């Protein structure tokens, strides 16, 4: 509803933030300075002890932001701080299963009261038989936050259901040349916004992307340039020239 | 119980579901085609010595007040534990699939040597993982691993540690699998790596039976095994789990106790939890984040334990308990002197939980623990604690 | 051939004439009681995990351009080599012959912990002398054998070396042989230690002689073993000693080679003489004065050699020859490399020799290579060479 | 002969050196200076590289004496430099059997003419059976050398036939109380000198091993005092001391 609303616009910049690397207020002083550099849509990660599905980047910043004693409360305080700068720009938790499986449906409440719109489990993939359901997506839907699910190129078509039962908001896309075709039959068959999970960091390829994606996420140039110069201005002027346009 | 999944599960990224699926309906097929369980039951005879001994031990049963007591001498056993009927396993079906290249991650080594070990006899080129601070610390096991012909990883990435090399291992298959088994070391992973490892393991347990009916005409009333990750437990609980006489314990690391907080108890503190693909007993704190563990031993030193155990946990099918670094230190020693067998560290929690349980057991009773490994690996360690003796 | 003494014998001082007489005259007796052999067997199948495998070795077969090749396994016996075979049977004897404790002399320490091993498990008292300059520096077997309820005492005296323990542990037995037994390590000594020995030893071709049998349908053409004193070699070769068409060899450790002197090989540039109470042939300068040897396998580095390997060099039944350093460290890479078994450098000596003849034999012929013993023990040593990458 | 000839006196004292401790010109003085000191018999030890059967200190003197190059040809230096200050008193040749094993019946003919005239062999035991004869006891008696044997208490009596066989000059004994007895019956039994072979290092004992035995022997002190002061002159003054009367 609210992401759906961001991509009538087309071409999109989703830029990933470690929630609490720094602290709670720089965490909110970065997310600002992406807003103020054209990010679109910001992903926000929980960090997790052990986060096996990411890059060592991305690991060692999760070590930082947990020595640093981000909870599940300062979590809600830290998108309660962007709220309060922008309440447009939409925001995906991305997040490991377990950290919010050990909470409860009454923390996903919470979550969207605080300004969470979709969330993305890595690691907690759509059920594989065409009946069994999925409790976890189905809290998610039950309080309006948007299921936002990763497909490849060899999904069987018995997620291509499931998964088409519980994706909202957009899909992420893991591909492999004539991709621009491969991305559309994806996009016509769930008839959301399709993007290229692949992680961009210069405009040349941002723009190479958009051709067939619908928006390129940069995971890991702001996350680095924080352990460069953490000077959130350096993120604003990061953006803006890896942004096309 | 109040649980939204099933023990076990493959909580898995995208790109590792084809891979995943594609063991899952191999395996399938395999575990039950004569020519690939033949010739396994081939090589575990002529190349790792199976079948392992079962041996009584009257003086430290004498010494402990405890009663008729058999160890199972999976410290027999090439490489000196059970491990390697798992690697064997593994890598006979990899090379049975077409793979070239096995792929894992080691943290101390014994799993890397295990697999390093299947590889050079099977002829298949080994890919070992391990972060650098890691190799550092073991640069003995990093020379043997490269000895027997592995390539050995120095992962600089990141911190520089298990967590660091189980990533690279990942990416690797995610990569390489259509090629490329990636193979675990315990009963822990997605699905359907638990079944794969209790199938390799449970010829100890098949053994067992058989040997123990030879000396004794009846099965034993107490199994005891430690537990890292749980393999070599379920193994050798696995052909008498359905015996309701059959008494099962398995005993954690229980480091400087549990008060102290520096311990691996999974069952003692730990509750279910998602991680590393598989829902099981996990050591977390309030909002699910691992917690960080401790054991004498580097064997049980996880957060982490097998869904299998988890399931006997709950069912009170089996016991889970633990032993303090300083229980299974005395016990090393007891079995050493009365014995002359030299237990590894991970076993002789196993052993502690006999010593503190043994004056209780009625005499005729019959327990066999189970000795997952020797101890000469453990020995430059030992040494350095600069202990007195032991009663 | 001339000479004035049959090999062997017992050129001992009067005060070990009653205690060799007497074991002597118990041990005639013992070997063909039934109950004895009987109690024997049953120790080395269910506490040392006889019987051994016999490995085939296809890959290491391959990389040497050889025919079929085996290995008889005793890498994974207890204590991970052939020494415990003796050190059980003799310490089951003294407690058969009513000895409460036995005593024994150690350089390295392998024999020290075979026999300590012995004694934990038949709960005998072990006293074991040790030359203070070997005690500092090999503090891990002192521990191990510590640890396995042993005494060593530090021989401070003299020239605190193996000469000096040899002659304090002789001293011990002279004054307690009515409840000690002494423990001889190796198919040396007086009569009738070599006997002893090698009856201790025979297990093995016993053992080889049904496994070739059974995968292969006949005698061997060749069978190979490291010479240290001869006990392996001997025990492997027992039964097939009056096979004519079974070729026997025996390799030594050749050091840096004949010429420059340093060496431990016997019937290379060796001759008879009596030494340690027995005749054979001996590394000695004109005068009979012991010469000093060296080989980088501390099991090989002795002036000596058992009386049997004698009479078999003399008579022609079979081929003594020998391996430098440096072909044994060649060998051992690659068996470790294409097989995952990790030799001692002893047993190394055995496999660089079919290394050296391995393309000449006829692919068909059949080799049993005898791995002595595994080679972790070794592995510091051989990982401070820096070696690079053999083939 | 010349054995036979010193026991017709009384209760003698045996001293042992070792042959090329010091050097072969130190030996000649040191057997010079235990003459003068009123030795009886000198005890030549023949250094061998593996003496098992030797107490520690005598096990270090036979080490300095083969690195100070003592051979089978110095050794007939040594015994005819003693030969040329002495030709009355007795000279033992004691030896391990395998420099003598080494050697031919022309050497032992050589170590005859060059003054020795008993010839100990601590680890060549007279042989067992009646019948089976010793090819080295008969060498020696071939040749005029005395074979000096030693006995236990619990010799068999197939040694006591075999042991009178080849036994000349004197027999060592090994005791294990009214041992006055005990060496009457042996000595009439091999109508030869029996001598107490026990070190004797004091006065004292010396005197009181006499009581029953022929001799004593000083098989230690004099090589120990070599290691404290060189000087032969205290070679002479310990055996002083040591000698009764
Ligand atoms: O970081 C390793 C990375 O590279 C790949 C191929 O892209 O594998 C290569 O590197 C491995 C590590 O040395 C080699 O073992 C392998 O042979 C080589 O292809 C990936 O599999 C891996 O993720
Ligand atoms: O963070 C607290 C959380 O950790 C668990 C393990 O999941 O227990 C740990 O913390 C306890 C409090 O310090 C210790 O007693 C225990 O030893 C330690 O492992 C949970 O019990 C608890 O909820
Ligand atoms: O130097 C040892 C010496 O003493 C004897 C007894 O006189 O043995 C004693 O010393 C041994 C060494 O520690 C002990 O093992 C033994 O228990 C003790 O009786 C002799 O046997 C030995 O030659
Ligand atoms: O002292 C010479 C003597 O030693 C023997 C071994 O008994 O050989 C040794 O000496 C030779 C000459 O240096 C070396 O070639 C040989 O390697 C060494 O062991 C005899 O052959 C010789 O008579």
């Amino acid at each position: 509803s609210k992401l759906t609303q961001v991509f009538k616009q087309t071409k999109l910049c989703i830029g990933y933030l470690t929630a609490g690397d720094g602290g709670t207020s720089y965490t909110i002083e970065a997310a600002k300075a992406l807003i103020q550099g054209g990010v679109d849509i910001l992903e926000l990660g929980f960090p997790f002890s052990d986060p096996v599905a990411d890059n060592p980047e991305i690991q060692v910043s999760h070590d930082r932001a947990l020595a640093e004693n981000l909870t599940s409360e300062t979590l809600l305080e830290i998108v309660e701080g962007i709220r309060a700068f922008n309440q447009e720009v939409p925001l995906i938790l991305y997040s490991y299963y377990n950290p919010l499986l050990q909470r409860d449906l009454d923390y996903l409440r919470r979550l969207k009261d605080a300004g969470i719109n979709g969330v993305c489990v890595i690691d907690l993939p759509a059920p594989l038989s065409h009946g069994e359901k999925s409790p976890f997506f189905e809290d998610l839907l039950a309080v309006g936050l948007d299921p936002i699910l990763l497909i490849s190129a060899g999904t069987t078509p018995e997620r291509m259901s499931l998964i088409q039962e519980y994706a909202r908001g957009f899909l992420y896309y893991i591909p492999c040349v004539g991709i621009k075709e491969e991305f559309r039959k994806v996009r016509e068959h769930f008839d959301l916004p399709i993007v290229d999970r692949r992680d961009i960091c210069d405009k040349k390829e941002a723009a190479h992307v958009l051709n067939y994606s619908d928006g390129f996420i940069v995971k890991t140039a702001f996350v680095h340039q924080t352990t460069m110069d953490s000077s959130v201005e350096t993120l604003t002027a990061l953006a803006q020239t890896v942004i096309p346009g | 119980f109040k649980h939204k999944h099933p023990f076990g599960g493959a909580f898995l990224p995208e790109e590792l579901l084809a891979p995943i699926q594609n063991l899952k309906a191999e395996w399938e097929i395999l575990k039950t085609q004569q020519s690939f369980l033949s010739e396994l039951d081939c090589i575990l005879k002529n190349y790792a010595g199976r079948q392992t001994p079962l041996t009584e031990v009257k003086n430290f049963a004498r010494a402990i007040d405890g009663p008729r007591v058999f160890l199972k001498r999976e410290d027999l056993l090439h490489t000196g534990a059970h491990k390697l009927n798992n690697a064997l396993g593994q890598c006979l079906l990899a090379k049975y699939l077409g793979k070239t290249r096995v792929v894992a991650e080691t943290g101390a080594g014994q799993h890397g040597v295990a697999t390093a070990t299947a590889c050079a006899y099977l002829g298949l080129d080994c890919v070992v993982y391990m972060g650098a601070k890691d190799v550092e610390r073991q640069k003995p096991n990093v020379e043997k691993m490269r000895f027997l012909g592995a390539e050995v990883v120095s992962v600089t990435k990141g911190s520089c540690g298990l967590k660091d090399a189980v990533n690279q291992a990942l990416q690797d298959w995610a990569t390489t699998h259509s090629f490329t088994h990636y193979c675990l070391g315990s009963a822990l992973g997605p699905l359907p790596y638990p079944d794969i490892v209790r199938f390799f393991q449970s010829v100890i347990s098949a053994e067992v039976k058989e040997q123990i009916h030879a000396v004794a005409g009846r099965d034993p009333d107490i199994l005891i095994a430690c537990i890292g990750g749980g393999s070599n437990a379920i193994g050798f609980f696995h052909h008498f789990i359905p015996n309701p006489k059959v008494q099962l314990i398995g005993v954690e690391g229980g480091g400087l106790g549990i008060s102290s907080g520096k311990h691996a108890a999974r069952f003692a503190t730990g509750r279910p939890g998602v991680f590393h693909g598989f829902y099981s007993y996990l050591l977390q704190d309030d909002d699910g984040q691992v917690l960080q563990t401790h054991s004498i031993s580097a064997g049980l030193d996880y957060p982490s334990v097998g869904p299998d155990h988890a399931e006997m946990h709950e069912s009170g099918r089996a016991f889970y308990t633990l032993a303090t670094d300083e229980e299974a230190l005395r016990a090393f020693f007891l079995l050493t002197r009365n014995e002359g067998i030299i237990p590894a560290l991970e076993s002789s929690h196993a052993l502690a939980h006999l010593v503190s349980i043994a004056p209780s057991l009625p005499k005729e009773q019959i327990v066999i623990v189970n000795l997952s490994g020797r101890g000469d690996k453990d020995l430059p360690q030992i040494i350095r604690r600069n202990r007195g003796i032991y009663e």
